[PDB]
DNA sequence: TACTTACATGACAGGATGTATATATCTGACACGTGCCTGGAGACTAGGGAGTAATCCCCTTGGCGGTTAAAACGCGGGGGACAGCGCGTACGTGCGTTTAAGCGGTGCTAGAGCTGTCTACGACCAATTGAGCGGCCTCGGCACCGGGATTCTCCAGGCGGCCAGTG
DNA sequence: CACTGGCCGCCTGGAGAATCCCGGTGCCGAGGCCGCTCAATTGGTCGTAGACAGCTCTAGCACCGCTTAAACGCACGTACGCGCTGTCCCCCGCGTTTTAACCGCCAAGGGGATTACTCCCTAGTCTCCAGGCACGTGTCAGATATATACATCCTGTCATGTAAGTA
């Protein structure tokens, strides 16, 4: 039979290869396009720098990390591995966004 | 006597007779007022200077200054904002 | 050339691994959709301070200088891109 | 009125029979399979199972108290 | 031969200090140079915000039947908007205490 | 018998009456006492104006509001009537120090 | 001359009464100790700062607008002595 | 018939330019006055920040045996030092990830 | 033609192979340098600036920044960078 | 098995009390009147920054041809979330005592703070230069690739202990 | 009640893939050198800002006396978190399938940026004057006081469901 290993320890093989890797987890073209999308909804026919869409690209990533280790944190406060929509809800609250 | 120590107050008293002629103010109400005046003031003057110096403009215009409300005053406040400074300015304008 | 529906171009193992960037062994079913809506609104904070950077520059490309600019004036300053 | 909710939680604790104890669980809701309010009789439902556990008919597996998982007894 | 003073503040129509203003943007040191609308506007902008927290000053003290605006006053001002909140949510008013704010699951049933 | 109230409900009258309060919570002069000791750790025979002290109690008292504040978002989030110092420690290492 | 307990005299009560008005309905023992610690880091933290002001102030009595200062410094720009 | 050029850096024995910082603060608007200490204090209090993070950077990169310092190294430097995020707590360095940083109860066992 | 962008290159370069002769830089960790000095400068010119205008000073000394060191670097850094700032200023002083 | 009975658990009612609700008073802080002078502006000027046309070129935008990595989907399933519930449990709450803060009351002096000096110092222009950045190459440290070792991670046999079955 | 077999939980030994780990190959971005240029420097002057010196006068330091709420500690009811044993179900993981992102390449022009011109605008400064600051002073809103209604809330007695005994 095929090899399988349990549950989570592929999700912490990815936490061990993700926090040695340095590489940009978000797929260029579709937040680029997104980025445009967004853009387009305020001001029309914006144009974006390549490097603009990057550092967005970092913008976007380390916020969301931030708040994922943030929620984490909320997380291990309720007993919790699997972080919830509160969490992130409580975190943006006692943030004070 | 003592040097004058200067405050907003006597505006704030205006303003208030103004949309509110029935009513008091208290003296630690004032002080809050005008703190408020002097933080909302720095604020804005601190995103104009942030502003000039990104365009590299040695003056801050109502461009500048309507660019700082647009980023300091969230929504439909800022845009009651440029609304009353619009108007105010084209009255100044005016003359 | 209009765009409608690219909340969904941040796909769902992309939010999946930033969480395995964020430390995050277990991932619920009702992380994405809402995740999408903050990085949403977050965008929406951020672009619309770069987008009035820009205009008050009298530009119509936005360049990384402003969004970094954003970023800072919201307590975020990011290093590497001219800031 | 009908018969006595004990009974009920006999034959739901007796349907199953899993290898290990019913907890609370399975059991309310074999007796929401069955027929019953059990929103609004919790506490009827916690001193029939101190009484199914004190008199020495139904045996508790693992837990302790009404606390835990429930199977039958030897005979 | 000179003209008659008028003010600033009544040349564009408002009650707070153009001069006070722009005195304290030119010795505030936030430019080399102040464009002349700039202290306009922002007279303008702070007259329409302590005019509208008066605003919601005055009509709590009316609701709490008291015609004297106290700092408890501000706060429930303050604290009642949601966008005045985005501006000043680190923001902390001398004796104004606290915004009735009881969340409903430690009330009681 | 003595008439006695149930748990919670003085204590929830506390919070009503103290919430529309608005007068300073600290007693005085243990706070100017303080405000001293730990003065003199940083520089010996130094005074306070009695407007200062003012200040600090109720930026102290502030604070403190708003730690706990916090406190209760994570309370809550901990499903606990009872709250715990480490959801305060946690509310810490949200807030940004 | 010196003290060298006075952090006790924010009192027990007081910080249930502190608690009360963050609308905290129950409070374990533990908590008022920490809170009178964190009380300390951040008086600490902010009449360092006013210590600091003061001595480049070169003044020996501390003023409130040098608190107010030190508060705006901190990110907690304290509304009622400001002038 | 004329002095020979030399750096107030190189009279300092710094290698940051106090010019430089001069120029910038003069421009910069912070003041309309500098005193003739203040760049070259900044340049001195910048040049030990910049040389105890390189040094943390080297250390860093000789533990991962790479020759050339990559924000991967920035990143461990600056999270691994407690004075450095109480600088830069809100601060996002471009590629540089996170810290290592796996809570106790994410292991097994 | 192509007009000259000024950073903090050659000085970075410069204390990094007084600290470290055998290691190198990437470009992007160089970029991530030059935003460190250009945020802490900000931060420090800022504090500086507001520490002017509260004591009404016109000017910013070396004394102004070395309470805004002790103001936002924490101890360690703090009281040695005052150190360094010391014997820089007494060095600039004696030449 | 239905019928009758008596107690735990809610259903219904009611009185004490804290906080809200009805005026009475006297007080001082708030509203208001007065001298003024410090500050608000008016006009001219110096001069300086910034708005605008051109353009160009380079960097972005639009377009095509494969390519599997990556996205998406489906099933197995171990694992995460958690509902409730005894159970020890730790804390709210009532209440007399104590004491130290609060009120209120005096000396003063040391220190906050205003004012005259004059010096220390910084800002700024012309000339000159030399250090610092754009350009470019070149090359070896690094980017990429191929094959064992070990590490990890699941799997499997054995022993014991527990659990169940029978005479 | 004692014997005994059987099955799972942990101990113990095995096996194979992912990534170290070790060796091998090219290539690109680091940095070193060359050219440039502009910014840092210095001398000197102008001017002016702030420490020094001295005084002065006001609020904190210091001390003193009466009082009652702060508090505080004990009693005691009594609300609390939480481990836990399952159960429910839900993403995690391991595949297969599909598709469009990435790469590589190609053509277009948009506007970012630079230079030049020009003119719009705004600080500075003297001066004149005027409106809010300082200061003084009266005075009713409320701070405090005393009597009353109602939440409220917890508690006293009934209703009902239900468990238990029984013909």
């Amino acid at each position: 039979k095929p090899h399988r290993y349990r549950p989570g320890t592929v999700a912490l093989r990815e936490i061990r290869r993700y926090q040695k890797s340095t590489e940009l987890l978000i797929r260029k073209l579709p937040f680029q396009r997104l980025v445009r999308e967004i853009a387009q909804d305020f001001k029309t026919d914006l144009r974006f720098q390549s490097s603009a869409v990057m550092a967005l690209q970092e913008a976007s990533e380390a916020y969301l990390v931030g708040l994922f280790e943030d929620t984490n944190l909320a997380a291990i406060h309720a007993k919790r591995v699997t972080i919830m929509p509160k969490d992130i809800q409580l975190a943006r609250r006692i943030r004070g966004e | 006597k003592r040097s004058r120590k200067e405050s907003y107050s006597v505006y704030v008293y205006k303003v208030l007779k103004q949309v509110h002629p029935d009513t008091g103010i208290s003296s630690k109400a004032m002080g809050i007022m005008n703190s408020f005046v002097n933080d909302i003031f720095e604020r804005i003057a601190g995103e104009a200077s942030r502003l000039a110096h990104y365009n590299k403009r040695s003056t801050i215009t109502s461009r500048e200054i309507q660019t700082a409300v647009r980023l300091l005053l969230p929504g439909e406040l800022a845009k009651h904002a440029v609304s009353e400074g619009t108007k105010a300015v084209t009255k100044y304008t005016s003359a | 050339k209009v765009l409608r529906d690219n909340i969904q171009g941040i796909t769902k193992p992309a939010i999946r691994r930033l969480a395995r960037r964020g430390g995050v062994k277990r991932i619920s079913g009702l992380i994405y959709e809402e995740t999408r809506g903050v990085l949403k609104v977050f965008l929406e904070n951020v672009i619309r301070d770069a987008v009035t950077y820009t205009e008050h520059a009298k530009r119509k490309t936005v360049t990384a200088m402003d969004v970094v600019y954003a970023l800072k004036r919201q307590g975020r300053t990011l290093y590497g891109f001219g800031g | 009125s009908g018969p006595p909710v004990s009974e009920l939680i006999t034959k739901a604790v007796a349907a199953s029979k899993e290898r290990s104890g019913v907890s609370l669980a399975a059991l309310k809701k074999a007796l929401a399979a069955a027929g019953y309010d059990v929103e609004k009789n919790n506490s009827r439902i916690k001193l029939g199972l101190k009484s199914l556990v004190s008199k020495g008919t139904l045996v508790q597996t693992k837990g302790t108290g009404a606390s835990g998982s429930f199977k039958l007894n030897k005979k | 031969a000179r003209a008659k003073a008028k003010t600033r503040s009544s040349r564009a129509g408002l009650q707070f200090p153009v001069g006070r203003v722009h005195r304290l943007l030119r010795k505030g040191n936030y430019s080399e140079r102040v464009g002349a609308g700039a202290p306009v506007y922002l007279a303008a902008v702070l007259e329409y915000l302590t005019a509208e927290i008066l605003e919601l000053a005055g009509n709590a003290a009316r609701d709490n039947k008291k015609t004297r605006i106290i700092p408890r006053h501000l706060q429930l001002a303050i604290r009642n908007d949601e966008e005045l909140n985005k501006l000043l949510g680190r923001v902390t008013i001398a004796q104004g205490g606290v915004l009735p704010n009881i969340q409903a699951v430690l009330l009681p049933k």
